[PDB]
């Protein structure tokens, strides 16, 4: 699949730093990626679609985009309400038999 | 492709039977008749093939006709007469009432239902000339 | 009213525009014209030509 | 603007069949595409597939096709899913997602590929414990 070499794999991080997830690809992937988030013991919530701009109707501090396979989700200021996982998904192939991913699992500062 | 000569045989409609026959027998003398790229080596012949299937079909048609006349005693001629007398059960009309005031298609519609029987009669009457 | 079948295949976007393509008459037949300039839907075309 | 509510967990050995319902209600159902995805706690995620309801045609997963059924009842305008031939390792939380599509009844239909909304949660304890 899209080789979601999620860098970093898991990130135990604090509030307020430039988020840069790298889950790149192996085949030509033009303009179709997707990032979502899920809180421990809670539902998932969408972050970024369009693969070129911020998602719509969302709090748009984020800017999830980049260059082709190297797409970074950008929340420059992490907060106390982002101790939750992050995802990578692709929806290209035709004939339509779409795909999915595993995402990355962010965590709080662990001792 | 000789298949064009057929057109001539229709280029004298209206001209009535006598004039039609005259112009037919005189047409007998008058109607007497690159950057070829990679792709252009296999999509090209498949055209020639489609054109050579014409001339060949033309002469095949032609030759098939002249054979048919062989059954009717005459072949290679144009104006052909033979050894049968016309019956009267076939659209009785004056000899001049046709040869001066009628077109051929009129004849077609006239005895279109007798073509087969006179055909066959022609086809047999020759056999008498075999046994005699 | 009865069974159907989805058909999922490739659909790349591709140019599309008509050109002139004219029918012809096989060897032994002919194509008749209506050179009249008043041809109501049907009726004898008072001048016909072969092509 | 249609809601998404889901269901809970059932105990069966691999091979059984279970009915699950992201019963969707609230507003116009037609303008939206619907899809499913599951994840067992701590592992990857299993995306089911989309159902283009206005044509009432769906799809599935390559290595799950053969034992699944997703249905979108335009008449009642609800959703049903029938799962069969399960496997024990697949005790997973489920979700139903959707996206605003466009004036299908007027023909416009973008047919995008992201997953706007998200479901609540549904578990399939493929076991007898
Ligand atoms: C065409 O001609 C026929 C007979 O001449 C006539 O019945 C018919 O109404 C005509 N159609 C027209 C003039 O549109």
């Amino acid at each position: 699949d899209i080789v979601m070499t999620q860098s970093p794999a898991t990130l135990s991080v604090s509030p307020g730093e430039r988020a840069t997830l790298s889950c790149r690809a192996s085949e030509s992937v033009s303009s179709d990626l997707a990032w979502y988030q899920q809180k421990p013991g809670q539902a998932p919530r969408l972050l970024i679609y369009g693969a070129s701009t911020r998602a719509t109707g969302v709090p748009a501090r984020f800017s999830g985009s980049g260059s082709g396979a190297e797409f970074t989700l950008t929340i420059s200021s992490l907060q106390s309400e982002d101790f939750a996982v992050y995802y990578c998904q692709q929806y290209n192939n035709w004939p339509p038999r779409y795909t999915f991913g595993q995402g990355t699992r962010l965590e709080i500062k662990r001792t | 492709g000789i298949g064009a000569v057929f057109l001539g045989f229709l280029g004298a409609a209206g001209s009535t039977m006598g004039a039609a026959s005259m112009t037919l027998t005189v047409q007998a003398r008058n109607l007497l008749s690159a950057p070829e790229a990679q792709q252009h080596l296999l999509k090209l012949t498949v055209w020639g093939i489609k054109q050579l299937q014409a001339r060949v079909l033309a002469v095949e048609r032609y030759l098939r006709d002249q054979q048919l006349l062989g059954i009717w005693g005459c072949s290679g001629k144009l104006i052909c007469c033979t050894n049968v007398p016309w019956n009267s059960s076939w659209s009785n009309r004056n000899l001049s009432e046709i040869w001066d005031n009628m077109t051929w298609l009129q004849w077609d519609k006239e005895i279109s239902n007798y073509t087969q029987i006179i055909y066959g009669l022609l086809e047999e009457s020759q056999n008498q000339q075999e046994k005699n | 009213n009865c069974n159907t079948s989805a058909i999922t295949q490739a659909c790349p976007k591709v140019s599309f525009e008509p050109i002139p393509i004219h029918y012809c008459a096989p060897a032994g037949f002919a194509i008749l014209k209506c050179k009249d300039k008043k041809f109501n839907g049907t009726g004898p075309c008072p001048s016909v030509s072969t092509v | 603007e249609v809601q998404l509510v889901e269901s809970g967990a059932e105990v069966k050995k691999p091979g059984s069949s279970v009915k699950v319902s992201c019963k969707a209600s609230g507003d116009t159902f037609i303008r939206y595409s619907f899809t499913w995805v599951r994840q067992a706690p701590g592992q990857g995620l299993e995306w089911m597939g989309r159902i283009i309801t206005i044509l009432d045609v769906a799809h599935y997963a390559p290595h799950l096709q053969g034992r699944v059924t997703i249905t979108a009842d335009k008449s009642t305008s609800t959703v049903y899913l029938e799962l069969r031939n399960l496997r024990s390792d697949d005790t997973a939380v489920y979700f139903c997602a959707g996206v605003y599509e466009g004036e299908a009844d007027e023909g416009e239909y973008d047919n995008n590929g992201f997953l706007k909304h998200w479901g609540q949660g549904t578990l399939v304890t493929v076991s007898s414990a």
